[PDB]
Formats: C-alpha cells, structure tokens, sequence
C-alpha cells in the first residue's frame, strides 16, 4: 500500500514542491520531518508517503531527477528541502536543452541507471507496493525525455503496478519553445503503452480558474501548482484516510478504462472559492461546469465515457447519488449510450483542512481528441518543412519514428470520434 | 443450537458494524464481552467474556483497522479479524481467483474451528454485495467451499442487489451474472437490498433527509435480528431456519426472497399511531415499503413468511392474515394456495440508543417470493448486455484470468434464471 | 469480402480414445452444418459457413478453404488464415497433416503443392520469402533466428516487419525443414499435463512478389494458441503466459466484432498481433477462422467455449 513518487523535468519539480507542502500539512508534519499533528489517522498511513526513520523521523516516499541541477539547487535550499534525505537528490549536468532524443535517445539515458537504482532501493523498503506517480509535462525535454525513459523500464520491471503520472500538456496559447509539438508527438508514443492512466492539464485552464473563479491578479506557477496539487491529494486521501467508498487507484482504473488505450483524464477540484453556500449540489455544479475543466477543452463539445467523483468529508450519501443521479439526467447526451450508469462516486470521510467538503471531478470524455488536433496539425506544417528537425536526426531519430509517432497519435484520435456517436 | 456469521466486502462488513451493535444491546453486553450482572450466536469464556461467532474478512485492510481500534475491538477474538494487504480492485476474477484463493486458506479454518467449537450447527449467513470486488468474488470463492465441506448446512446471504438508477460503480452488472452464477447452484436462500428503497423508506417514512450509511444498516440490522436473535429465544410460534427452506422455497431454483419490515417509524409519529397488529401486516404488503425497488403488483406471489416480535395475539394475526385475503390485490400463484408462514416470537423490538425507530411494542418482519423479480433481473442483464456488446471493460478481466466465453455462459444461467420465474407464474 | 470465413473441423477418433469405448457428440449433415449434440440431454445446433466432420480428406478440407483463397494473393490482394484451437492430434492434422501421399497433407503443403502449381502454371518473376515469428510474453520473437527487437514498418497501411528473417527459398522440402526449425526455438513449458505446452500466437509469412511492372502477394499462416483458464491450469509464470494469451485473442475478438458492424474506426494498436497484422485483415481481403475440436466427452465445455468465438450475429 504504498507508492513511488518521482518529479521530472522542470515542471514537474515545481510542482511536486507545492505538492509535498500540502501533504506535510495534511499530517502536522514539520518540515524537517517531525510528527506534530493530532490525529491517528494523520499518524496511520503515514508509511504510504513516508519512510519513518528513526527518531520520529519522515522521509517522504520521493525522488527528484533532472539534468540540471538549479531547480534542485533552489529546493534543497528552499522550504521542505530538509524533509528529503539527500540520497534522493539524482541528477547530473549538461541539460538537454529541451530535445527529446537528449533526454530520452541518449545522454539523458546515461543517468537513468543512477535513477533506478535509488527506485529499487525505495520500492526494495516498500513491503507491499502499490503503483508509481510521476510528474511531468509534454512539451518538455527533461520532463518527457526521460519521463517516458524512466517509465518503460519500471512497466518492464513492475508489470503489476498502477503507473499514474500528472502531465502538463502544451497550449494553444503558448509556444514558450516551437519545438513544444515535437515533444508531444514522442511522449504520446510512450504513454498509452506503458502507463495505466495519466492526467492531462493545461496551464491555460488554470490561468482561467485563477482568473473567472478565484479572481486572483498575476497566476504565478506557485498557485497554479497549488492548484494541481489539491487534485493530487484529492486522489489518493480515500485510500488512506477512512472513508465510506475507498476505492484503490485500481479501483479507479477498472472504472474509468473501457478500452485498453483511453487512460487520459481531465481532473477537476470542485470548491473552487473566492475569499469573497457549501453542499453537495454546491459541489456537483462546480464539478460540472466547464470553467472548472483544467484542460482547454470544451466538454459540453465531447462527450463523457465515465466519471470520477471523489468527495471528501461528512456528507449524506443519497444527498450525494441523488444529486450524482441529477447530473446523468439533466443532459444523458453528454454521456455515452452503452454505458448505463457513467458516473462512479467515492465518499470520504475527512474533508481537507479548512473546507467542510471537497469533491474531485475526475473525467474521461470525447473533448480529449481536441487536444490531440492541436498536437497533429502542430505536426503537420513543421513537418513538412521539416523545421528545426536536424537537431533530432543529429541526435539519432528518423523521420519514420515521427511519422509513427503521429500515425499512433492519430490511432487514438480516430478512436474517440468513433465512440463519441 | 448455534449459527455462524461472516462478513465480507466492504459493505457487509460494515453491515456488520450495525448487527453486532444490536446483540450486545440484546442483552446488557458490553463491548468488553461481560453482562454486569443464551448460547445461539456467542462463546462465553470462563472470565464471563463473550466472543462472538463472527469472523470480518476483507482484501482492503482499511474497514477491519475500523472495528480494531474503533469501538468493539475488545469484543471480537483478533484471530478472527482475518485482514487482506491489497484491494480487491472491483475485479470478480480478483476476488474469485486472484488475490482471494492466498487468504481463504487461513479463512477456511477459522470456520472449520469455530464449527469444532459449536454443537448442533444450523448452517450461517454471509454479509456481502452484488456490486462489489470483495462481496462478489471471494464470497463466491467462499461458498464454493463451504457446499462442499458443510452439505447440509443452511447458507443465508444477506446480499445487497444492484439498485436501477443510483449506482456506485460502472462495473457493477458486470459483477453480479459473475456473482450469481456462484450463488444459484450452492446457495440455499439469499436475500438481496436494493438501496434506494432504504432511502425511500427513510425519507418518507423516518423523515431524514439525511441518510448515512449508518443510519441505512441499523434498518438492515434490525431484520437480521428479527430473522435469527429473535428466533432463537423463546415465544409464543417460534420457528428454525432449517423449516425455512421447505417453508419458503418450492422449487431448487427460486430461492431469492424480499425482506421488509413494517413499523419503521420515527420518534414523534410513533405517539400518534397505537401500532395494531392488522395495520402492521397491511403495511408490509404496501408497494412503497417493499424495500426492493420492484412493483409486487405486477409479480404473483408464491409464499410470505411473517415473523413477528413482542407483545402479539394470534387470534388477531388469524383475522389480520384473512384480511390480505379479504384484501385480495396481490396476485397469489394456483400452485400454492396458503403460502402464509405465521411465527410469533415473545421478544420485543429493541431500539439501538442513537438511531431513529421508536420504542414500538410489536414489530413484524416480512419475507415474500414474489415473481416481480424477473423485471427486476432484466434491468440488470440489459446492462450487462450493451457493455458485453462492445467489450467494455472487459480486459481487466481477462488480462486476469476469466475467458470471454464464461460471460455469455454465465449469462444464460441468469437467463435460465429467467425462463423459470416466467414459468412459475403462467401456469395453471 | 463481405462475409466472413468461419469454419470449424472435427478430428477422429483415436484408439486410445477407442480404448475408453466413449460414444460421439458430433452428427454430421453436410459440408455447410454439422449438428453438435450435447448430453447432460440437449442436442444444440450450431449453422456456420461451413463445417467439416471427423471422416473427412485432408485435400477435402484444403480445397474448399486453401484454393479458393491462394489466388487473391497473388491477384493483388492479400489473403489471411487463422489456426485456433487447444493442444491436440486435431491441430496437428489441420496444418501439415502427415506430409504424406501427396493428397493427405494438411493445409500448409496443399497450399505448397498449389503454390510451386503457379509457379510451373505461369511464369513471372516469382521470388518467395518466408518469415515466421512468435508472440511468447507478449515479444515478436524471431523463430529462424533469434540474434534485439522486432520493429514495424508502416503510406496507409502496408506494416513490413524488422528483425524478421525473410527467406528466399523456392523448394517446397524448405519451409518444411523451417517449422521444424521453428518448433526447437519456440519456446514450451514443462507441464504434468500438457508439458508440450508450447502455448504462442505465431504467425507464418509466405510473401511472393510475382512483378513482371510490380506484381506483390502476401500470405500469412495465423497459428492461435487456444484459450485457457487459470484455475483449470493450476500453475504458480504459467499464468502471466495465459492471461497475456486470453487478452490477445478478445483484442482480436474485439476487431472482428469491429469488422463485420462496419465500424468506422477499426481499432489495431492495442494488440500487437493486430497491429503486426492491420491490413491482412481489414481490406478487401478474406478471412477464415479456422477452430479444431475432437470429439468425445472430455473437453466439451473447451467444445462449446470455441462456438462462442465462431458465433456470429446476422440479419
Ligand atoms: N448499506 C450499506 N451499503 C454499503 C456500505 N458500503 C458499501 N455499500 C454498498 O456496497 C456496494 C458495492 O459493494 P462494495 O462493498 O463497495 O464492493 P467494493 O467496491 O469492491 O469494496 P470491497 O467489496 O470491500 O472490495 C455499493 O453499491 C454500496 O451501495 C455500507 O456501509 N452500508
Ligand atoms: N505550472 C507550472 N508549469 C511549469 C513550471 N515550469 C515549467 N512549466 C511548464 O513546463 C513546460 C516546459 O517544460 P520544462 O519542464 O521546462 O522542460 P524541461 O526543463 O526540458 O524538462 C512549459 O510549457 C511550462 O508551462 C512551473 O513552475 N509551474
Ligand atoms: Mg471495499
């Protein structure tokens, strides 16, 4: 019952260090890594993202890896840098300069043998592990290079574990590098083969949920991976925390994988407040509601496969599945015909701190091949210009890769427009 | 004497959380086990401690650390509370074959020691779901056992059936023509609980609006105890569950009855009404108290049970049994022409200190075999039938152990199911 | 085309099998329907394309399916055959037969005959090579030779295989000497029954450019492992080779549902043997399932499980 935690590239480590705080929190555990909190139940599974080390000490259940160090160097200098002991800390020099093929074809490659065995070694004290967690984005070197490298050879070595991983996916906004849909188009050639699910997020979204719902000025990248952070926790707190429908990640992943390739999910928190009521139809309408879709798609456009609802909290459960029952009704278009109930609830018992309830809309809908026609057609004009590609077949890669690349990415468009109507 | 109790999944585990708060309420026993200052369902220690016979298994280790470090974890033996380390996963092929075959091992034995410690079995019920990873797969991996082993015992399954419209999980008709494949050969009479009429008896009859799952068990713990703590204590009509399965079941194949119970009433309405026993019988029979969401008056009946607690005449149930016939709206099978089992226990309904049923001097709990229950199978085989149409879900079955070929085959089983309840209605 | 190739052939019965003295459940009509009783006492029918009986010509079998389906091979299109069926005498004498006597080969030197028939029938550049690999623990494994990885090829939907070893032989007598080849690599695990259990997926390549212009026909020779259950195995790595086999053939299962509804998007990539074998089977090709059976009373829930995979919903 316990699982690996790995941050990758330079995304992910942001965001697994707002990540770690709220989870520090979620306990009473200091910083250094001291209990100082009041329940058993924050003292109970502690051991499923935690090593307890000796004098009631708490190493938490993660590995950093970059190839360069400055994000490390500011988190080790930085709050909660303390908390990690200082193996954990695998990493080397010369980043790759977001290429691809230099994260993943090759020298990135070369510290991969440092990383797994800090992964062996953590899964090795695990007494009965429970899946793996990654953070990363698509468009990024360091983050999609080894990020689909690391995880081809835990599948390869773990073929029973949940392979979950919280994915950044590029804009149609931002192109911070135009090299962003080559980056995509390779992670994608990877993760619908060797994860069971994953998350897909936009940093647009987010830019809109702090704007329209938190009405908050200058989003920077410490509260919207606040934000993605809540959702993290949000997953996984049935699991530990008592509850009245605990539900595993695989109890997750029987319920929202109907066919062995959609495993991409557009996560949701549901109280979403400004600081200027709170019940269950309260939460469902902001678990509904297409603001609160932290990817840049239209859902109402889609159309939904299954749904998640993890609620956390005392809540009655016919308030609960009678307003679950509410949604199915009001629009049973916007929900797949051969699937009778296509929504699935989980109710724990303790809410977060501060909040009496929270719920977490966790969908699988038809509005995700939006997503992968921006990638695509983003493939399409630069490569037939082949732009700035020679950096790549410099580094070893063949046109043929790419064009199967996105000949698998088109695969899996084809599947949700034929399952859409 | 004596009967057993498992709980597995994790709704009959915490279905169990609510009987065992009944029985030490039964009789001033505290969760310690002592009465400060009646063999059926305990073991007295030599130090006044009363274990009981009940063992709480489960593949989550979550519900069982519940009872353990909760309330009455003084009262239940440790070696009893049989604890898993991975979920079930909501996978039949998990429970049934996967993970559940490296526990029942050591589950096995502890109904085979409990059973060298009991002197004159009548069999046990189970506490599990239809829905469900645990309560679906390794109950039927348990039962599979137990026909062999104890092929004269009475198995009860106090299942809880898979409601039409509120539904917990996607994959949950997809488990129950896996469950009762298992359940129909072996088991000898299984009462399944459909949700939302707990609801709706609770928000229309108790008035909450509220209900948790607590509040739903103690309704549910309050007709176990009314089926067996009742009747193994003395009465005016008592009656054993072995006389059950002659009494209730006409046929090897028809043994799924409806439980009810009358006098769910709140605090308040209870000071208007003197509950008789003729309004009381009326009140079982009602459409909106069935506590299965089916219509009965579109099903004929075969055979009701009527059991009864505290202060009861008989020559009042005798004209109150003659007044459904006087009453005559249900449809009653020419097969059988006085399928009313009348049993009268002395006992009075007791109340749980926190729930919301008054202190009624008589309470009456129903069983009935109606054929209304072949609508009710074919709402689920229609949901069956569509994802088995695309394949859904499918590979996380097969990629663990269960061929394609056994869904329609144990389809057709239910479908079978289905051919006989229409037979047993038609015929004249 | 349009309608799909299923079929099913029974074995005869065997003296060991004669030695039990057990009764037939098999009644044949005719070369479309054969009546499959079942006694427990509920004789059922089951109507497929066409069925073949225990009495039956091993040429018989190979002329009503291998001769109709060689030519379109070689007539632009391709041509795809399927093997599936348990561990038995019955699988053995549905491919190569015996082998013996020129006429009572199995499908594969029939098909051999008739190929080296084309070849002195006409007279093109005819250049035949042949591959032929596994799927053991869900890997392409090269069963010519195994010396890192098998990787595919994809402007439609034309997959060509690396790693393969495509062999330039033009004797009937080579590929013979090749399956004997392939079996002493193919891997097989040690059983207390079924020890031969060499339990793979396998595909067979026969690919002959015939050009003249450009003149190309590919032929594979499907070899399904039959499917199993878990419980009935009673194994303790056995079972990570079953599961991965079950879950290949409802991908597989999947597909031909998602044939015959016509589907818009036919999914392949989920399962590598279908996306090893996109084309061969969706285009305007002519597939035959191909389903062995002895009869008797002892594998007969393994008897009815396999006209569950040959059942299929018509108007
Ligand atoms: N009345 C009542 N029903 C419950 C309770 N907990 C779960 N259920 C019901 O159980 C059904 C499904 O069975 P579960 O126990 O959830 O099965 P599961 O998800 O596989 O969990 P496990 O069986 O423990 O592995 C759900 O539809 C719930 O309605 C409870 O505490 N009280
Ligand atoms: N939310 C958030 N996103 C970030 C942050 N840093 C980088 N990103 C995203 O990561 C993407 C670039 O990937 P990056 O990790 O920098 O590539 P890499 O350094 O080679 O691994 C950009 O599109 C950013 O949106 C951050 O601190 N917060
Ligand atoms: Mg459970």
């Amino acid at each position: 019952r316990e699982i690996v935690h790995i941050q990758a590239g330079q995304c992910g480590n942001q965001i697994g260090a707002k990540f770690w705080e709220v989870i520090s929190d979620e306990h009473g555990i200091d910083p250094t890594g001291s209990y100082h909190g009041d329940s058993d139940l924050q003292l109970e599974r502690i051991n499923v993202y935690y090593n307890e080390a000796a004098g009631n000490k708490y190493v938490p259940r993660a590995i950093l890896v970059d190839l360069e160090p400055g994000t490390m160097d500011s988190v080790r200098s930085g709050p909660f840098g303390q908390i990690f002991r200082p193996d954990n800390f695998v990493f080397g020099q010369s980043g790759a300069g977001n290429n691809w093929a230099k994260g993943h074809y090759t020298e990135g490659a070369e510290l991969v043998d440092s990383v797994l065995d800090v992964v062996r070694k953590e899964s090795e004290s695990c007494d009965c592990l429970q899946g793996f967690q990654l953070t990363h984005s698509l468009g990024g070197g360091t983050g999609s290079g080894m990020g689909t490298l690391l995880i081809s050879k835990i599948r390869e070595e773990y073929p029973d574990r949940i392979m979950n991983t919280f994915s950044v996916v590029p804009s149609p906004k931002v192109s911070d590098t135009v090299v962003e849909p080559y980056n995509a188009t390779l992670s994608v050639h990877q993760l619908v083969e060797n994860t069971d699910e994953t998350y897909c997020i936009d940093n647009e979204a987010l830019y809109d949920i702090c704007f329209r719902t938190l009405k908050l000025t200058t989003p920077t990248y410490g509260d919207l991976n606040h934000l993605v952070s809540a959702t993290m926790s949000g997953v996984t707190t049935c699991l530990r925390f008592p509850g009245q429908l605990n539900a595993d990640l695989r109890k997750l992943a029987v319920n929202m994988v109907p066919f062995p390739r959609l495993h991409f999910f557009m996560p949701g928190f549901a109280p979403l407040t400004s600081r200027g009521a709170l019940t269950v139809p309260e939460l469902t309408q902001q678990m509904f509601d297409a603001k609160n879709m932290m990817a840049a798609c239209d859902p109402r456009h889609g159309r939904y496969l299954t749904v998640a609802a993890v609620f956390r909290g005392r809540m009655s459960m016919k308030e609960v599945d009678e307003q679950m029952l509410n949604v199915q009704n009001k629009n049973s278009s916007y929900f797949v015909e051969w699937i009778p109930n296509n929504v699935k609830t989980a109710v724990c018992d303790i809410p977060p701190r501060g909040l009496k309830m929270s719920a977490t809309f966790i969908g699988n809908s038809t509005a995700i091949q939006e997503l992968f026609k921006r990638i695509s057609e983003q493939f399409t004009a630069m490569f037939r210009r082949k732009a700035f590609l020679h950096w790549y077949t410099g580094e070893g890669m063949d046109e043929m890769e790419f064009t199967e690349a996105e000949s698998n990415m088109n695969d899996l468009v084809s599947e949700y427009q034929q399952y859409q109507d | 004497r004596e009967c057993i109790s498992i709980h597995v999944g994790q709704a009959g585990v915490q279905i169990g959380n609510a009987c065992w708060e009944l029985y030490c309420l039964e009789h001033g026993i505290q969760p310690d086990g002592q009465m400060p200052s009646f063999n059926t369902f305990f073991s007295e220690t030599g130090a006044g401690k009363h274990v009981p016979r009940a063992v709480f298994v489960d593949l989550e280790p979550t519900v069982i650390d519940e009872v353990r470090t909760g309330t009455y974890r003084q009262l239940f033996h440790p070696e009893q509370l049989i604890t898993g380390k991975e979920d079930a996963a909501n996978n039949y092929a998990r429970g049934h074959y996967t993970i559940g075959k490296e526990i029942i091992d050591l589950v096995l034995d502890r109904i085979r020691k409990l059973a060298d410690q009991c002197t004159g079995l009548q069999g046990f019920s189970v506490f599990h779901s239809f829905g469900g990873g645990t309560g679906s797969g390794f109950t039927s991996l348990l039962m599979e056992r137990l026909s062999v082993d104890y092929g004269k015992k009475s198995k009860l399954e106090f299942s809880i059936y898979p409601a039409p419209q509120v539904s917990t999980a996607v994959v949950e008709p997809y488990n129950s023509i896996l469950t009762t494949h298992t359940t129909l050969e072996h088991s000898d009479c299984a009462f399944m609980v459909d949700n939302e009429a707990i609801y709706d008896i609770c928000r229309r009859n108790l008035d909450i609006e509220r209900p948790t799952y607590t509040n739903l068990n103690r309704l549910i713990g309050q007709i176990v105890s009314s089926i067996t703590a009742s009747l193994r204590f003395d009465g005016a009509l008592n009656v054993d569950l072995t006389e059950f399965q002659t009494n209730l079941v006409p046929y090897p194949r028809a043994h799924f009855p409806l439980a009810t119970y009358a006098p769910v009433i709140s605090a308040e309405k209870a000071y208007h009404e003197q509950l008789s026993v003729a309004e009381i019988t009326n009140a079982c029979f009602e459409p909106a108290n069935q506590m299965v969401k089916c219509d009965p008056r579109h099903g004929k009946y075969m055979a009701c049970c009527l059991l009864y607690r505290g202060d009861v005449v008989p020559k009042d149930v005798n004209a109150a049994i003659a007044t459904i016939k006087t009453k005559r709206t249900i449809q009653f099978v020419d097969w059988c022409p006085t399928g009313f089992k009348v049993g009268i226990n002395y006992e009075p309904p007791t109340v749980v200190p926190g729930g919301d049923l008054a202190k009624v001097q008589r309470a009456v709990c129903m069983l009935s075999n109606t054929t209304a229950i072949a609508e009710a199978w074919a709402r689920l085989d229609h949901k069956f039938d569509l994802m088995y149409a695309k394949r859904a879900f499918v590979h996380w079955y097969v990629g663990e152990g269960m061929e394609e070929g056994e869904f329609s085959e144990a389809r057709e089983d239910m479908a079978a199911l289905e051919k006989d309840y229409e037979e047993v209605g038609v015929d004249s | 085309n349009q309608n799909i190739q299923v079929y099913v052939r029974v074995r005869p019965l065997n003296s060991r099998e004669r030695c039990i003295r057990s009764a037939e459940v098999v009644d044949v009509v005719g070369p479309r329907e054969v009546v499959t009783r079942h006694t427990l006492k509920l004789t059922k029918k089951f109507t497929f394309d066409r069925s073949f009986g225990p009495e039956s010509k091993q040429c018989d079998v190979y002329s009503v399916v291998v001769s109709p389906l060689i030519e379109e091979v070689l007539n632009g299109y391709n041509c795809t055959v399927f093997a599936y069926g348990q561990t038995g005498t019955g699988k053995t004498h549905t491919m190569v037969g015996n082998w013996e006597d020129d006429s009572d080969i199995g499908i594969i030197p029939r098909a051999l005959s008739h190929l080296f028939d084309e070849l002195r029938m006409m007279e093109v550049e005819y250049t035949m090579r042949i591959s032929y690999l596994e799927l053991y623990n869900e890997e392409l494994c090269d069963l010519l030779s195994t010396d890192t990885k098998i990787r595919i090829f994809d402007k439609k939907g034309s997959v060509i295989i690396q790693g393969l070893e495509e062999i330039p032989v033009h004797s009937k007598d080579d590929v013979y000497k090749l399956l004997e080849k392939g079996k002493e690599r193919r891997k097989t695990a040690t059983t207390l029954m079924n020890a031969q259990s060499s339990r793979s997926h396998t595909v067979f390549s026969i690919v002959v450019h015939i050009r003249e212009m450009l003149k190309i026909g590919k032929l594979n020779l499907v070899d399904l492992a039959g499917s199993e259950n878990v419980s009935k195995a009673g194994n303790e790595i056995r079972v990570r080779e079953t599961v991965n086999i079950n879950q290949s053939l409802l991908t597989l299962g999947r597909v031909i549902t998602a044939l015959v509804d016509r589907a818009p998007h036919v999914p392949y990539r989920e399962s590598k043997l279908t996306r090893l074998l996109q084309e061969s089977l969706g285009g305007r090709t002519k597939t035959s399932i191909i389903a062995t059976i002895s009869p008797g009373h002892k594998d007969i829930e393994e008897t009815l499980s396999t006209l569950e995979y040959a059942h299929r919903a018509k108007n």
